[PDB]
């Protein structure tokens, strides 16, 4: 009877470019056809250098958020360095996998400037299977985000069109584009955008309004 | 369980449980092994020749396993304790391995035996 | 809990200035019948923290002893230092997703409520671990009826008085006593601020009934 | 889906959201939910759309054959009946969740149809997802002999509370009133939400796509 | 998935997809379903992505603990088994994996399929995926042992790309590997539209 | 819900709370649940509401075609027998219990019980739906032979506020109807004229 | 679902004096294609097309029973059906079996007969008529196409531009979704003439 | 578990199925003949639950000679799928379905050569080449591998046994005998059964 | 089961049914469900008597070390807080409705309720079994302020009375007992000392 | 499901086994062998569950080894077989039951030719023949009616043959080829593969 699972819904994304990263996320959490309030971030700065997004159960992203935080903190402990966004994605897909048998439910996408400096996106399964990738859209507006992510982004499916480099302002404008329209036939998302740019310099904060239902 | 430090060091840092262990080792009956090219060769001293003994039944040189063999010094129950620990080393290390045991391998599982005893608790 | 037995209904809370405010009727009902009409879901955790309570009230009895002596171990240590409204929405976010995890959950859903820091705390726990803070809240059918009068007042104006948050909460229950088939009439208000918690006793939705005389 | 109904002073006010959602995607927007059955009489529909567009077409059908031979304008309460026995013969199998309202010789009359066939006069109604948040509203603020503005007021802040509220619903608002005198159907009334500007442009030049084939065959205009 | 390995007279070639899907939604077009394990010997993954990527990561560190301690690299058969005692420990818990590890030793070029119903086996050709029943075919007609290195690469890769083409949850790009004695070499990843243009 | 009945000589008093709910939502606060199927022949109509109202319907369309047929004031016992006849019929597909009463000149006030499954019983007093359950007791000591009009008024009004406040599907307000040869006089009691009781009040 | 069985994809779209239908060509059974030459769009008038996605079966069924109503009307009625009428029987064909439906999505696309208005609609699989002035998907991939749509469409397009932008939005839509795909067809339709192009797409 | 197979091509359609009736585990039958002709030059192909195969394919060849004995002229090979598909997908509805999985093959002199294909749902569409059973997931690949569009009826009966032979190597049940026939202009031709001892 | 039990000024009247009934067949006609926890310390048993009887044992072993232990009368919150953490931790594995009920120097008469579920409240009159239900109106009317120890004693037989009338699973002799500072004065009512309400005549 | 086939003599005893592994409905492997080598003079022939047979049977084989290393002589086949009946009947009620069907087969000095069945269930019993899988149920008839308790290893051989061909003929899987394997006093003899 009791189910150890709801679907809290929610939207996450990301970037990465030469120089930079994005993470963005809705602001909308709701349970069944309710909802619960219309500002809780989705996106948590773990580190200067990398932001994590999560969607689906909102009890498992705060356990897997806080897991990641006093996991991080162990590290710089031991090592005595902050951990790189690549190995901030192992050891979470290694945290995912530790309860393969009761899972979180959770959505997860690592977004952060790797060492080399680029901009580098790893994108989860809620069991932990983790993969680099330019872009991603993950939570319950992904397969409406992803398909226009990949044409104006990756440059598929399209003829005769020069491969520009990715900047800053353009992907700026094509998550706000793309959120919007996923605010216009999603309903779990669309309260508002919170979008975090990760650079050399740091994380910043740009909130932008969305729809509301 | 019976948890005590039987070896412990010494004042100029020697185990004294291993040197009079190693002392009662130099007691029992000699051993000889000889490399050789195409041949490895064991040899040892009987005791003593009771006349009544079965021969069968006081053999020192025992095969570990069908490539392997031993032989030992010391005391005799003890050598019968590694010879059966080490036997089904080797079965198992055969099982999870599809492969032969190496005599580096034995020889190595044998000494962190002997090591865990002269380290571990009430042993 | 697999199954509750005694349960309570919506309990509701809304951040006015200066303080919190949080309401919950008096009562505990066995499967429709209205067993035990006079309980008081409502704790007083500490000076700056208030806590309500839906769902099996036993449940919320346990957290209650559970609560009331991690508080009382703090006020023992004498450090001066005192557990924060957000510290115990915390701790009980975490118990709840443990016994979740164990998959022998506590049914309750929670508000906690308090001011600490001249800051409003209103924060939410689920049976499943599900936890966030707003500046109103509902649970259980309160969700469904009472927050869109919150929120819609809320939305036209982001911060309101004690009077204002106090009418709006006695609003919005007699419209739960109205539409809600597990309330009673009888609820207390509970409101943290600078001086500290304060519950007040039973109180009455004062109903109207004038629709009647239509049909 | 929230669709709502009050009785004022001289008539009905009816309101209804303008979303469609199949599944958790907003399948359609400007959608009406708001029928007609008679020119007096009109209802909104709530439950299985296609269950609500059909029965109120054949009601209205039935109702203008029936108006036709009587020769006067079709009562509410004849219309309440029909589509009650027909869902209470159909067991709920058809899902229909409908605010019934309409003015007649008798007066002003809101009914309240659900799937099984129970009815409810009401001086005030809500069905759909949303009818709890607008049930919230009309028992905070429903008053009776209410003017014209202030239930057009009413209905339109209650359908609102369960377009923000509710999840399913969400949209443009409509309003319709219906008076002795004459009829008003508003096609949307607010617009409480709209799209935000697509700040980049993704105009797909001629020549982005390739074409493997193609076969233009004209068309004889005439 | 479809994922191939087959083993000639020079050594072991390695092909799969790079498609991972959920239900119908494509989520992934690129992954690199070729698990590098070691410099020596690779795996490949079916079924669970989770599964396959932990458990032979696992059978890595095992493998870098035994070559560390022994002063000598695993087989390819010892290495096989320790993931199917691994595997066989949660039989029954919902683990769905198919592996072929390959690799070198003493013995050859050596190819085990290990899967999480627990069959180990040695073989000269497998297929382990969704489409595998489609790249079998064209494999078993164009295998040889006596082979090209250029001809084995062509047919690992046209078929996986007639897998792809028929197989729904099949597709993106194929990833080919070719193990030599060395150790293992990335030969090749042609995406199967431009394999589409080639081919037909 | 909770629907009763009583008979006074001469007559009956029926009552019933107003609340109908869908789950634990309160669907109608104000529902009439004492319907005419005469002018003189009523039923308190307990159980789910649309079979409830369309067997009301339909008795009403039956007794009257049968009243105006014989050109003489339907009986009780009639609409009770068509009630359960119809419930019978169909017992595994209705889920209704009715309480049908009434005044005829013949047999004068009556009081008939359909509960679910269709049988009928007449009786001094009846109660049903869910809050009955709470106030067979309360009735059970309080009925006494001989009560007047008024009197069997406020025994309704108290039973029937009993069972609503231990009853979250019962609620509202109270309907009161008193037939007898005069006719039919139909009153509601609302907030404070709903008779309350003390409380515990630790 | 019984309705990603076959799977399919099928979007119209309206520009400025003309209408764009377009749908993918697989036909598979859960997972094999078969055949990538599958016909999912019908004519149903001059300038008036029908599009079915769903279960393959009941796509070419209500098509034939749709065309045996169509052509009686024709006949009888001696003029061209109008695209609303149309969408009206095939309301009245899918609720004729509200109980054991056909499990199909039809769209329809056209411009009318007289005024050359363009129209386009979507129906349910129980025969729930909308009609939308933008854009109208139906299939498995409705949700990624959805999105396409709501990002690429701008009002009052040219027919090149509506060729361009339903092209893009099929392709990129049905290359992120596993059961349609092998390529897609495009019909505009224009007051003058039908032009009808097989787009290049990824055969996976 | 039963196979069909069909090839398509510039003059001709080739088409071959199993030998093998079977009750559980004990191969009942070893020259079971799945192929049934409609019509001179059409052949209707059938698999599926056993005396739904055998009950379908009467039906149809039933009424097809009916056709031709009542009009005179044979029914077209693309109508003769039509009709059987009508068939099959009104029953889908009905109480009784008929499990049934076809390949239907004929020759058109206006049209020429056509090879259709239909599931027990009753979708219908026409195909270059297509194969129906547990073993056509085998074989399909080969078909797709090496055929051609202008493929000669040599190349195509050694393509069809290379089909043939692969699901010797590695198809789970036993297959051994297949019949195989030709349909063109002259009309359906019976071919030598390719046997894998 | 009909168990209740009721505070006066000084102490407390405790009364129970006495059927125990396993499926519909009475395994024991005078079965005792007023348990003694101590001397001034009662227990009314509801629900699984295997149970019940379990958690009582328990709590007089627990109850009875901690009295000797402190040398002073337990309290019946002790009492009601030992069931209460048993019954709380083994709510899934037993399900059992107890009213606990004492007299202490301190606080005077108790009653607790402690349903199934492990929620305890103290309550100025409790009443818990199947019976419950049908006397929850009868306890509800009747019940007031200042209530003697005979009136006390008469509201206990005529609510049990009427919910064995009304309940089948409760019936037999009301067993009834009065704890004070004084101590127990347990009595039992047979046959035509039970309490009887008139039948509806008809 | 695989054959497995034994037959015994004065003095020896035969066994056959199919060579097929099979995911779902693809054979993945041609050459599979089901003889394990449990000691010089012992076969345990194992089908049943994936993994299963492979890891009951190597743990039978570790502790018949270890045995012999220890003790310097070998089991004997009863001993073996009572064996590996101990181990599999232990876990049958255990969380990890061994789905795995047994035909083993001996020679021992003093007791000769032996082979021994066992069920998943771990019901032990020896017999003249035996047979495992869904083709002992075709192939058992045959043993029946040719079987001599006299019979020559030519002639088994040849009845051998005749069952395996029963099968090509009647059971629908398709097991191409056989390993045969004798065991006699010399020891364990691998013979041709009978083969179609």
């Amino acid at each position: 009877r009791f189910s150890p699972y709801v679907f809290n819904g929610g939207t996450i994304l990301a970037i990465a470019g030469e120089d930079f990263a994005i993470v963005a996320s809705d602001t909308r959490l709701s349970e069944g056809f309710s909802i619960h309030t219309r500002d809780s971030p989705k996106c948590y700065k773990l580190t200067d250098k990398t932001v994590i997004g999560c969607s689906g159960f909102h009890g498992d992203c705060l356990t897997l958020t806080k897991i990641i935080e006093a996991r991080l903190k162990m590290y710089k402990h031991s090592n005595n360095k902050a951990m790189t966004t690549g190995a901030i994605a192992a050891m979470l897909s290694t945290i995912l996998y530790s309860r393969r048998f009761f899972p979180y439910y959770v959505y997860n996408i690592i977004g952060g400037l790797d060492e080399e400096g680029k901009g580098a996106v790893y994108s989860f399964d809620p069991v932990g299977s983790y993969q680099r990738d330019s872009f991603k859209a993950g939570g319950s507006a992904s397969a409406m985000l992803q398909p226009l992510l990949d044409n104006q982004v990756g440059f598929k499916n399209m003829q005769n069109v020069e491969h520009v480099p990715l900047s800053l302002d353009r992907a700026m404008r094509l998550v706000k584009d793309v959120f919007i329209s996923a605010a216009e036939r999603d309903v779990y998302t669309g309260d508002a955008l919170r979008i975090c740019i990760v650079t050399k310099e740091g994380i910043r904060e740009e909130t932008v309004s969305l729809r509301k239902d | 369980s019976y948890d005590r430090a039987i070896t412990v060091f010494s004042p100029d840092g020697h185990l004294f449980q291993v040197e009079y262990a190693q002392e009662a080792v130099k007691k029992g009956s000699t051993a000889v092994g000889v490399r050789g090219r195409d041949i490895v060769v064991l040899g040892v001293e009987k005791k003593s020749v009771a006349k009544l003994q079965d021969e069968r039944t006081v053999r020192k040189i025992c095969a570990l396993d069908d490539n392997v063999c031993m032989a030992f010094a010391g005391l005799t129950a003890d050598a019968r304790i590694v010879i059966n620990r080490a036997r089904v080393e080797c079965q198992s290390h055969r099982l999870t391995v599809e492969d032969p045991v190496t005599v580096e391998y034995i020889t190595r599982y044998i000494a962190s035996l002997k090591q865990r005893y002269t380290q571990s608790n009430g042993r | 809990t697999q199954n509750p037995m005694v349960t309570g209904t919506s309990v509701l809370g809304v951040k006015f200035e200066g303080g919190v405010v949080i309401a919950a009727d008096m009562l505990g009902s066995y499967g429709s019948l209205a067993r035990f009409r006079n309980i008081s879901r409502i704790m007083r955790v500490n000076n700056s923290t208030m806590l309500g309570a839906s769902g099996d009230y036993a449940d919320f009895q346990y957290l209650k002893q559970v609560l009331g002596q991690m508080v009382i171990d703090e006020e023992l240590l004498g450090d001066g230092h005192s557990y924060s409204p957000r510290a115990i929405h915390s701790w009980l976010t975490r118990a709840m997703y443990s016994r979740r995890s164990k998959m022998n959950p506590l049914w309750n859903t929670m508000v906690i409520g308090g001011y600490a820091d001249g800051e409003s705390f209103l924060g939410y726990v689920d049976m499943l671990g599900v936890a966030y803070e707003a500046p109103s809240l509902a649970t259980g059918y309160g969700a469904y009826l009472a927050q869109p009068l919150l929120r819609e007042v809320l939305e036209k104006q982001p911060v309101l008085s004690q009077t204002e948050a106090r009418d709006l909460v006695e609003r919005c229950m007699r419209v739960l006593y109205y539409r809600d088939a597990r309330s009673y009439n009888r609820f207390q208000i509970a409101t943290v601020t600078e001086k500290g918690v304060e519950i007040e006793g039973p109180l009455s939705t004062e109903t109207n009934w004038d629709i009647a005389h239509m049909i | 889906t929230t669709i709502a109904g009050v009785v004022y002073k001289d008539g009905i006010v009816l309101g209804a959201d303008t979303r469609a959602t199949e599944g958790m995607v907003v399948a359609d927007k400007n959608c009406s939910k708001i029928h007609f059955i008679s020119p007096n009489i009109y209802c909104c529909g709530a439950g299985t759309a296609a269950d609500t567009d059909m029965t109120t077409q054949l009601i209205s059908s039935n109702l203008e054959l029936h108006s036709l031979s009587t020769g006067r304008l079709p009562r509410v309460v004849t219309a309440n009946r029909m589509l009650k026995q027909m869902l209470f013969r159909y067991q709920g199998y058809i899902g229909a969740a409908l605010v019934l309202g309409g003015v007649d010789v008798t007066g002003p009359h809101l009914y309240s149809i659900y799937p099984h066939g129970s009815t409810d006069k009401l001086p005030y109604v809500t069905m759909g997802s949303g009818s709890l948040a607008a049930m919230a509203v009309f028992e905070d603020k429903f008053r009776p002999d209410m003017e014209e503005e202030e239930a057009k007021n009413l209905v339109s802040e209650a359908i609102a509370a369960g377009i923000f509220n509710d999840l399913g619903s969400g949209s443009n608002i409509d309003l319709c009133v219906i008076s002795k005198n004459k009829l008003d159907f508003l096609r949307p009334y607010t617009v409480p939400n709209k799209k935000g500007t697509r700040l980049g442009r993704y105009r797909c030049e001629k020549g982005t796509t390739a074409v493997l084939t193609e076969k233009i065959t004209p068309l004889e205009i005439e | 998935t479809t994922t191939l390995a087959f083993k000639f007279r020079h050594g072991v070639i390695v092909a799969a997809d790079s498609r991972a899907t959920a239900g119908a939604y494509i989520a992934s077009q690129t992954v690199k379903k070729v698990i590098e394990i070691n410099p020596y010997l690779l795996g490949t993954m079916a079924g669970g992505a989770a599964d396959c990527s932990f458990w032979e990561r696992l059978l890595a560190r095992q493998c870098r603990i035994y070559e560390l301690r022994n002063k000598e690299r695993i087989s390819v058969a010892a290495a096989s088994k320790l993931l199917a005692n691994m595997v066989y420990q949660y039989k029954g818990m919902g683990l769905s994996m198919g592996t072929m590890i390959c690799g070198w030793d003493k013995r050859g070029p050596g190819l085990y399929y290990v899967d999480s119903e627990g069959n180990r086996i040695s073989g000269a050709t497998f297929s382990v995926g969704s489409g595998s029943v489609y790249a079998y075919g064209v494999m078993d007609r164009g295998y040889s042992y006596d082979l090209e290195v250029e001809q084995a690469y062509d047919l690992a890769r046209r078929a996986i790309y007639q897998a792809t083409y028929r197989d729904a949850y099949s597709g993106g790009a194929v990833n080919l590997y070719h193990v030599r004695e060395d150790g293992w070499i990335r030969v090749s990843s042609d995406n199967v539209a431009d394999l589409h243009e080639k081919y037909s | 819900t909770t629907i009763m009945a009583v008979q006074f000589d001469g007559g009956v008093v029926l009552g019933a709370d107003s609340r109908t709910t869908t789950g634990s939502y309160i669907a109608n606060r104000v529902t009439d649940k004492l319907t005419p199927i005469h002018d003189r022949i009523f039923c308190c109509r307990s159980g789910s509401a649309a079979d409830t109202q369309a067997v009301a319907d339909a008795v009403t369309y039956q007794l009257g075609f049968h009243s105006i047929e014989l050109n003489e004031p339907p009986l009780v016992h009639t609409a009770a027998s068509l009630f359960k006849e119809m419930c019978y019929r169909y017992r595994e597909d209705l889920m209704a219990g009715i309480i049908i009463a009434g005044w005829d000149p013949q047999e004068g006030g009556q009081v008939y019980s359909v509960p679910m499954g269709g049988m009928m019983v007449r009786q001094s007093f009846a109660i049903g739906g869910s809050g009955s359950s709470y106030i067979y007791g309360y009735v059970d000591a309080t009925y006494r032979e001989g009560m007047t009009k008024e009197e069997c008024l406020q025994f309704t009004a108290n039973a029937l506020a009993l069972a609503m406040e231990r009853d979250g599907s019962s609620g509202g307000v109270i309907r009161l109807a008193a037939i007898a040869e005069s006719g039919v006089e139909r009153q509601v009691l609302l907030g404070d004229q709903i008779p309350k009781f003390a409380v515990a009040t630790l | 679902s019984i309705m990603s069985y076959n799977g399919g994809a099928v979007m119209a779209m309206k520009g400025k004096n003309c209408v764009a239908i377009a749908a993918d060509r697989r036909f598979g059974i859960q997972a094999q294609m078969v055949t990538t030459d599958f016909q999912k769009i019908f004519p149903m008038g001059d300038r008036l097309y029908i599009g079915l996605a769903g279960l393959a079966t009941d796509v070419q069924t209500v098509a034939q029973r749709l065309k045996f109503r169509l052509n009686l009307y024709e006949l009888k009625e001696g003029r061209q059906i109008k695209p609303y009428t149309l969408m009206s029987m095939v309301a009245n064909l899918l609720y004729e079996k509200r109980f054991g439906p056909y499990y199909t999505e039809p769209v329809i696309a056209g411009l009318d007969p007289k005024t050359f208005k363009p129209f386009i609609c979507s129906l349910d699989l129980i025969g729930c008529p909308m009609v939308t002035d933008d854009f109208v998907v139906s299939g498995t991939c409705a949700e990624q196409m959805y999105g396409m749509c709501e990002s690429l469409w701008e009002p009052n397009m040219d027919p090149d531009h509506l060729f361009e932008t339903i092209s893009q939005a099929m392709l990129n839509a049905v290359d992120r979704d596993a059961v349609s795909g092998m390529g897609v067809i495009v019909h505009i339709i224009e007051k003058d003439k039908i032009t009808t192009r097989t787009l290049k797409a990824r055969m996976d | 578990m039963e196979y069909l197979i069909g090839i398509q091509g510039p003059d001709y359609v080739l088409v071959a199925s199993d030998r093998v009736a079977a009750s559980n585990i004990v191969q009942m039958k070893d020259d079971h003949d799945k192929m049934f002709k409609m019509s001179e030059k059409i052949l209707l192909l059938c698999v599926g639950e056993a005396g739904d195969t055998v009950q379908f394919a009467e039906y149809i060849q039933k009424n097809v000679q009916l056709y031709k004995m009542r009009n005179g002229y044979e029914l077209s090979p693309t109508a003769a799928a039509n009709f059987t598909r009508r068939n099959l997908a009104d029953c889908l509805r009905s109480r009784t379905p008929y499990h049934v999985n076809l390949l239907l093959a004929g020759y058109d002199e206006h049209e020429g050569p056509a090879l259709y294909y239909m599931d027990y749902l009753a979708a219908l569409a026409k195909a270059p080449f297509a194969a129906h059973g547990y073993g056509a997931f085998l074989t399909l690949s080969i078909l797709d591998r090496y055929y051609t569009p202008t493929i000669s009826r040599e190349r195509a009966v050694e393509l069809l046994r290379k089909c043939l032979e692969e699901l010797q190597k590695r198809f789970i049940l036993n297959l051994p005998t297949f019949s195989v026939r030709i349909i063109d202009k002259n009309g359906i031709h019976d071919l030598d059964n390719i046997s894998f001892p």
